[PDB]
RNA sequence: ACGACCAGGGCUACACACGUGCUACAAUGGCGCAUACAAAGAGAAGCGACCUCGCGAGAGCAAGCGGACCUCAUAAAGUGCGUCGUAGUCCGGAUUGGAGUCUGCAACUCGACUCCAUGAAGUCGGAAUCGCUAGUAAUCGUGGAUCAGAAUGCCACGGUGA
RNA sequence: GGGGCUGAUUCUGGAUUCGACGGGAUUUGCGAAACCCAAGGUGCAUGCCGAGGGGCGGUUGGCCUCGUAAAAAGCCGCAAAAAAUAGUCGC
């Protein structure tokens, strides 16, 4: 802000791993404020995952999540007053605030019968650096490469 | 008629539920099971205030 | 052999919010006026009547093919037209306040007359700030092309 | 509606005036300012002109009319239409 | 299952697949096909034919799918026959249920 | 008589547009029935522990607290596993249909509230885009207000909760 | 004054402004002016004599009503200027 700036508050973990990156990501798991059988999708794809691809969960879980990372990504600041996307860099922070994100966002689009059964597969695609993920990477890393000049 | 251009014309069955079953030459092959005949057809066999529901209700 | 008429004097003026795009009812002895290329949308704002649009106060002129005699009147209370869905809902728009909506273009297409409908604003206005936008932005942009390249 | 245990509700003389309508099945267009009840089943088929603000409405009675009201045979909604 | 010939998508409960039959919902099937004698959550799974036919009375003991469109078509008929209130505005063109018309009324008036 | 009284009607009008908001377009899920868990107030020309008829809205005659005592009243979303299991559909509940209850001199205009049947659009919405920095926003009720009767409103409190 | 050219981008050819408007056709329901009979309902009844009407007037020569003779109706003129937002602006 302007006045005071703020750190954030600590980070309190989830039941079955006590891992903070996924307590945090129940939250985005959260829809209307709700844990409860949100964290029942977390396991579920967590069953799932941790299955179909191997390893226990809380480093396996991880190379998708690696592997959606940005390094260069664009925002605006009207460099001039048009559509001049500027590319930016981005805090560690952001990096994994906007790459779960970017796992949530192909979470809405996935057509199982259920949602916990939906996410069966977009971490062992983004593993091998495939899915719908990589597609939201591959079109900010396009758009990175295109607006490079801009500094 | 002539002898080519004219479909296969037998007779097949058809029973109603008035009791007046006929079977007569059609086209398809198999039962045209029918819904009304002419006797039951309802010309002079069809058609040949609630104070008192009121009263039945309440009182 | 005329081509694409207008009106121009009307967009940077009023306020254009939702567009239609209307029918005529030439009313007798005035269509080569078009045809040729003479026309007048001089002030011509759809009074809404009766649920039965019609533009006044604007003069088509007449031809001199047609003797000029027993020809109709220049400006003439011409019953305009628009279909019902397009047409039946528009009163609640336009019957509030200082609203009338204003003919565009007298242009045509599929080898047919029209005229273009647009809802307006208001005239009592400080007309002036966005006339201020643009060279609050074409100056804008140039003094940070200078700044950022300079 | 109401509730059906009531016994519905009339005016007291012009139920008296019903009973001399039963009574004498004349035939008779009285002027008529009631429409806050029922078309009565015993009060078959007798013509009155009834209240509807400033004119005034005839009215025909049904014996199929046992359940409504006389309130909705008064249009005071002043509608010629829309245009 | 099978009522009154009108044939349905055939592995839904019989109490729900009587939906498309007009006449028979979410309560009174319940009890409807429970008169023959499966309930309300069974499918058609594992159902025997005369476990099916056994309703075919039962249900005709009530309002059955050709039954209910024309009760509710010739019932329309008779209450429009005076000219109440329900004698107008069954026929202007406006709902009926008493409610406001200056706005949202447009499932009877129409699709805006 | 621009005064005052009386019976009804109308402010709820209708092809519209402008807002303020709520259940929706579904699989965290409506669906199964008991179950893991509280605050806050309000009540005597009223609130109401009963039994039973009421599986349906209510109740007949009636037992107690002027209220840390009798109540409104057991929270739903939390959980056992399964169904419509990606369908304009068992979504989703609106226009209707008869059937019943209430309070009320009188529920048609003009009331909620109920039985059972019914199933129109709607499939995350172009532009004007608005609210919010932690118990906040979203999301679930519970009670007071005027009031015979009734609030998707306004008034407050409680769980989860980025 | 005679003579030529121009009379809808079809110019020997066939309008699709999908464009609410005027006239016609089809689907539709219950009132008699869209239609008809006296049985299913029912009493002091019909009409010709004669007579009368909203601070005020009119019309179908007639709409409510009346029995040896007189009191009450739907719509129109005198009048609520029944312009509601008024045309594009300032005074
Ligand atoms: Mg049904
Ligand atoms: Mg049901
Ligand atoms: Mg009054
Ligand atoms: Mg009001
Ligand atoms: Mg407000
Ligand atoms: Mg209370
Ligand atoms: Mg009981
Ligand atoms: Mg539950
Ligand atoms: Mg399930
Ligand atoms: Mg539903
Ligand atoms: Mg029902
Ligand atoms: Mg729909
Ligand atoms: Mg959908
Ligand atoms: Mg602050
Ligand atoms: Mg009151
Ligand atoms: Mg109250
Ligand atoms: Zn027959």
């Amino acid at each position: 802000p302007r006045r005071r700036v703020i750190g954030q508050r600590k980070i309190l973990p989830d039941p079955k791993f006590g891992s903070e990156l996924l307590a945090k990501f129940v939250n985005i798991l959260m829809v209307d404020g709700k844990k409860s059988t949100a964290e029942s999708i977390v396991y579920s794809a967590l069953e799932t995952l941790a299955q179909r691809s191997g390893k226990s969960e809380l480093e396996a879980f991880e190379v998708a999540l690696e592997n959606v990372r940005p390094t260069v990504e664009v925002k605006s600041r009207r460099v001039g007053g048009s559509t001049y996307q500027v590319p930016v860099e981005v805090r560690p922070v952001r990096r994994n605030a906007l790459a779960m994100r970017w796992i949530v966002e192909a979470a809405r689009k996935r057509g199982d019968k259920s949602m916990a059964l939906r996410l069966a597969n977009e971490l062992s695609d983004a593993a091998e650096n495939k899915g719908t993920a990589v597609k939201k990477r591959e079109d900010v890393h396009r758009m990175a490469e295109a607006n490079k000049a801009f500094a | 008629m002539k002898k080519d251009i004219h479909p296969k014309y037998e007779e097949i069955t058809a029973s109603c539920s008035c009791g007046n079953v006929m079977k007569i030459r059609s086209t398809v092959g198999h039962d045209l099971n029918l819904d009304v005949c002419s006797k039951c057809h309802p010309f002079f066999t069809g058609k040949q205030g609630r104070v008192d529901r009121f009263n039945k209700r309440f009182n | 052999s005329a081509t694409i008429a207008l009106n121009k004097r009307a967009r940077h003026e009023y306020f254009i919010e939702e567009e239609f795009e209307a029918g005529l009812a030439l009313q007798g002895w005035e269509v080569k006026s078009l045809r040729a290329g003479k026309a007048n949308i001089s002030d011509s704002y759809v009074l809404l009547r009766d649920g039965e649009a019609f533009l006044f106060g604007a003069n088509i002129t007449p031809m001199a093919v047609a003797s000029t005699h027993v020809v109709c009147d220049p400006t003439r209370t011409r019953k305009l037209l628009l279909n019902q869905r397009e047409l039946d809902s528009l009163y609640g728009r336009v019957n509030r306040e200082g609203y009338t909506v204003v003919a565009l273009s007298l242009y045509w297409k599929n080898a047919w007359c029209k005229v273009k409908i647009g809802v307006a604003k208001g005239k009592k206005q400080h007309d002036k700030r966005s006339d201020i936008k643009e060279r609050e932005w074409q100056v804008d942009k140039a003094r940070i092309m200078k700044n950022a390249h300079r | 509606p109401r509730s059906l245990k009531k016994g519905p509700f009339i005016d007291l003389h012009l139920l008296k005036k019903v009973e001399k309508a039963v009574e004498s099945g004349d035939k008779k267009p009285l002027r008529t300012w009631s429409r806050r009840s029922t078309i009565f089943p015993n009060m078959i088929g007798l013509t009155i002109a009834v209240h509807n603000g400033r004119q005034h409405v005839p009215v025909f009675v049904t014996d199929e009319m046992v359940g409504h009201k006389l309130g909705e045979f008064a249009p005071t909604r002043t509608y010629r239409g829309h245009a | 299952a099978r009522i009154a010939g009108i044939n349905i998508p055939d592995h839904k409960h019989a109490v729900i697949a009587l939906t498309s039959i007009y006449g028979v919902g979410k309560t009174r099937s319940k009890a409807i096909l429970a008169a023959a004698g499966i309930a309300e959550d069974v499918k058609i799974s594992e159902l025997s034919e005369g476990q099916i036919d056994t309703l075919r009375d039962e249900v005709a003991k009530f309002v059955v799918e050709g039954d209910l469109r024309r009760e509710i078509s010739m019932s329309i008929k008779r209450l429009m026959d005076l000219g109440c209130y329900r004698g107008l505005r069954h026929r202007r063109g406006l709902p009926v249920r008493g409610q406001r018309t200056k706005t949202n009324a447009r499932t009877r008036k129409g699709p805006r």
